[PDB]
Order: C-alpha cells, then structure tokens, then sequence
C-alpha cells in the first residue's frame, strides 16, 4: 500500500528553547554546580515540523509526513499527541535487505525490539479500525516489512492492554526522547510530561533520565517513524481506503558537541543549566 | 562492593533514584552509600578532626 | 585430518571498522574502475573466506 490521495505543502520549521539536557552520569550530587563537555542539543536550535492531519471537510488536505530522515550524532526527539498515534522507528543505512536494520515499534500489545536483516516498504504504516455495530477500536493491519533473516538481537516485553479511543479536544501528553550511538552501544533517555496545549512545541526546561543501552553494533546513518491510521466505512479501496488519521505531531533536533554547567538541587534533580557557546554573556 | 576506605557510618536523610549506588561531594570524595543487602543510605565522615 | 572450512573471515572492505561494530554482508567488492553490478569476474571479489 503507498498511500495516494497526498497534498503537498511545504515543511515547517521551530526552535527548542532550553529541551534536551539529560544525565550525563549516575553518581548522586546535591547544592553542586557541575560543568561538563558532551553532546548536547544546542539552546534555540533549528527544529523541523511535522504534522498528521487528516480533516475531511477540506476536500483531500489529509497529509500523513513520515519521510526519510538522516542520523547526524544522534537526534532529538519529540512528540504531542492524544490518540496514541506514533508507534516507533526504524534505523539503518540502506534499508534494502543488504545490511542489518534496527526496528523499535508498540503493537498494542508489547513492545519488541530487534536487529534483523529487514526488507522494509517504502510506506511502513500500521493500522486501526472502528465497528459500528458495537463501539470498539481494534487493530487490524501490520505492513512494516516484507522479509526478515539473519536476525541478531531480540527483545519482547510482557503484555499489556491498550485504548484506542479517537479522543477529541487538546493535545494531552508531552513524550520526549534522546538518541546516540556510541562504541557499539545504542544509549536512550526519556521524559514524560503532561500539558494542555493546542498546536505548538511548548517552552521550558525538563531532564531526561537513562532508560536502557542496547548492544547492537552497527552502521546507523539513517532514519524514518513510524504511525497508525484509521478506516472505517469511507470508501474503501485499499490504497485510499479514506484512511482518516487522528491529529498528532513532532519534532526533530540534531546534536552537537558543546560545554554545559549543570545545576544540582537539593535532592539531586537538574533544574537548569547554562549553554556558554550560546552568547558572551 | 569493592570500594575502601575508613571511616564513621551513620543513617542518612538523602534518597537515591533507583539507577544510583553512591555518591560524590565537590571534592569528588565519597560521601553517601547505599547497603547492598537492606536497601538504605549511609553516610561517610573522616575519623580525624 | 581432511581438513577443516567452516571458520570464516573477511578480507576486502572499503573503510576500517569502528570499535564494538559488525557486519555480515556479502556484496561483491570492486577492485578495478569497472562496475561490478554483481557477476564475481576479473576485478570483482567475493569479500569473505575461509
Ligand atoms: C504483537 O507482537 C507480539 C510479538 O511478536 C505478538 O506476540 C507473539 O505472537 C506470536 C503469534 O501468536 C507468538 O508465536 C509469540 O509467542 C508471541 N510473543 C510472545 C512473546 O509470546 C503479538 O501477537 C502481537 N499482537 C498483535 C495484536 O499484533
Ligand atoms: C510503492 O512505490 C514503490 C516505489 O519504488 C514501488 O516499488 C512499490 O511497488 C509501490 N507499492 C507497493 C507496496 O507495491
Ligand atoms: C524562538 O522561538 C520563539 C517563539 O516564537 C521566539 O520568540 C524567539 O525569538 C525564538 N528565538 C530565536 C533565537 O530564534
Ligand atoms: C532555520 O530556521 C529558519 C526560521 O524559519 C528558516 O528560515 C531556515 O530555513 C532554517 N534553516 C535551515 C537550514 O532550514
Ligand atoms: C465488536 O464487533 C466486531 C465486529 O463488528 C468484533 O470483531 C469484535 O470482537 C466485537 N467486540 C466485542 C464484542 O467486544
Ligand atoms: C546471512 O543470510 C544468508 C542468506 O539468508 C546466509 O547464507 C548467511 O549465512 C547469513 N549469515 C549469517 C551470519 O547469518
Ligand atoms: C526533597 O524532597 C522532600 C520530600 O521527600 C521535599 O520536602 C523537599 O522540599 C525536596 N527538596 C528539593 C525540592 O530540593
Ligand atoms: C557507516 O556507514 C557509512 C554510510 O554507508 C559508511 O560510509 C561508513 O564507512 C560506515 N562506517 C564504517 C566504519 O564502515
């Protein structure tokens, strides 16, 4: 399936005011100004946006956005949603069956994680239906890959139940997420927040904690996401099955190296810190 | 856990977050530690004065 | 005592490897100017060996 029925517009672009500082270590400090020299996002850097909206009463502006993107030192990775509508990512080099692949992905279930030689689409998209005789949201389609051999690594978690519900309203979960690759490590850090906003990235400053270090080992220039649509009774057809999707977006960033002062609180919390390339002052 | 020194031990008010084991001072000294077997912190203080 | 291939090892690559890294595939290097488009021939090698 390749997904017709596309608009085309042009990207939209932000800044990140003071996202992205993590822990750059596991010993506990506390009333402590500490300086350290690592990757880090730079402050009111430049950020790509990306959006799925999918309105019916303008006649086709539905657009989907899940491109190719590179992998420069590791990224920054955002998301506002209230649908549950990304799922994961994909990374690689070549994505073609003839090197080793990394895939991260939620089936509504649990969560799995594996290094495989894989033979991906070029629309690698899952999906969600709606019954009307009763009212349940089920999960129905998982086109992501065509092949998978010499698979390495692997991990699955235990099960879990999930909602599907298209709410309505605000967007009400802030999922932020950093990640590096360094001596055969995959290294990720994650924060959750709740919010309240509408329709943009909101300013401020959180700490992302470690998470887990995958030892994978392999050649990692480039990356997609992953994303779930809905159908239901509008006209089937497959390839433009009137595949509505939900309301969901996020950002991307791009690290570098840099020097930062890091402010320990009391209780051994980071709650600001200080980018000494940014400006003299 | 393989980490010598001497020293007085006595209970402590600080909480670790769960991926934590010990911690430093601005000298770089050890000065908390949580029990391997009761999962408590400790505090560290040089015997000389 | 006949003699024993099942150990494997590569020998052409184009770039150095970084540390903690592996790779597993199997295209076939060039060494001449001549496109290879697979076909192992007079300039084209297949990378592992045993
Ligand atoms: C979500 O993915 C998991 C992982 O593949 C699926 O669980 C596996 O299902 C197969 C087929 O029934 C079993 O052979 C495996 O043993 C399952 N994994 C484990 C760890 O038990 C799961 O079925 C998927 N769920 C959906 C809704 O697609
Ligand atoms: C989608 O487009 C690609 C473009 O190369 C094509 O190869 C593929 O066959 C198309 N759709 C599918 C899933 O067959
Ligand atoms: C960052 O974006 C905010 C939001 O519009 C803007 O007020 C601010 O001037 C921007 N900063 C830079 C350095 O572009
Ligand atoms: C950086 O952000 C500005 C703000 O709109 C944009 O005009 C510019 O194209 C961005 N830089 C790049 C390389 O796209
Ligand atoms: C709801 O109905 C669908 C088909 O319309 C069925 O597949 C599903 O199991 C039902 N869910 C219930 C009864 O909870
Ligand atoms: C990789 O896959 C090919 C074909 O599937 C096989 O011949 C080869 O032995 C595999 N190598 C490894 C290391 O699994
Ligand atoms: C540390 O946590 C305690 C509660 O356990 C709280 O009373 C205190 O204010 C906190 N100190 C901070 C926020 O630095
Ligand atoms: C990693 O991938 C790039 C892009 O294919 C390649 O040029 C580079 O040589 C690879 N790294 C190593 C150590 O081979």
């Amino acid at each position: 399936v390749n997904l017709t029925t596309r608009t085309q517009l042009p990207p939209a672009y932000t800044n990140s005011s003071t996202r992205g500082v993590y822990y750059p270590d596991k010993v506990f400090r506390s009333s402590v100004l500490h300086l350290t020299q690592d990757l880090f996002l730079p402050f009111f850097s430049n950020v790509t946006w990306f959006h799925a909206i999918h309105v019916s009463g303008t006649n086709g502006i539905k657009r989907f956005d899940n491109p190719v993107l590179p992998f420069n030192d590791g990224v920054y990775f955002a998301s506002t949603e209230k649908s549950n509508i990304i799922r994961g990512w994909i990374f690689g080099t070549t994505l073609d069956s003839k090197t080793q692949s990394l895939l991260i992905v939620n089936n509504a279930t649990n969560v799995v994680i594996k290094v495989c030689e894989f033979q991906f689409c070029n629309d690698p998209f899952l999906g969600v239906y709606y019954h009307r005789n009763n009212k349940s949201w089920m999960e129905s389609e998982f086109r992501v890959y065509s092949s998978a051999n010499n698979c390495t690594f692997e991990y699955v978690s235990q099960p879990f139940l999930m909602d599907l519900e298209g709410k309505q309203g605000n967007f009400k979960n802030l999922r932020e997420f950093v990640f590096k690759n360094i001596d055969g490590y995959f290294k990720i850090y994650s924060k959750h927040t709740p919010i309240n906003l509408v329709r943009d990235l909101p300013p401020g400053f959180s700490a992302l904690e470690p998470l887990v270090d995958l030892p994978i080992g392999i050649n990692i220039t480039r990356f997609q996401t992953l994303l779930a649509l809905h159908r239901s009774y509008l006209t089937p057809g497959d390839s433009s099955s009137g595949w509505t999707a939900g309301a969901a977006a996020y950002y991307v960033g791009y690290l570098q190296p840099r020097t930062f002062l890091l402010k320990y609180n009391e209780n051994g919390t980071i709650t600001d810190a200080v980018d000494c390339s940014l400006d003299p002052l | 856990n393989g980490l010598t020194g001497t020293g007085v031990l006595t209970e402590s008010n600080k909480k670790f977050l769960p991926f934590q084991q010990f911690g430093r001072d601005i000298a770089d000294t050890t000065d908390a530690v949580r029990d391997p077997q009761t999962l408590e912190i400790l505090d560290i203080t040089p015997c000389s004065f | 005592v006949g003699g024993n291939y099942n150990y494997l090892y590569r020998l052409f690559r184009k770039s150095n490897l970084k540390p903690f890294e592996r790779d597993i595939s199997t295209e076939i290097y060039q060494a001449g100017s001549t496109p290879c488009n697979g076909v192992e021939g007079f300039n084209c090698y297949f990378p592992l060996q045993s």
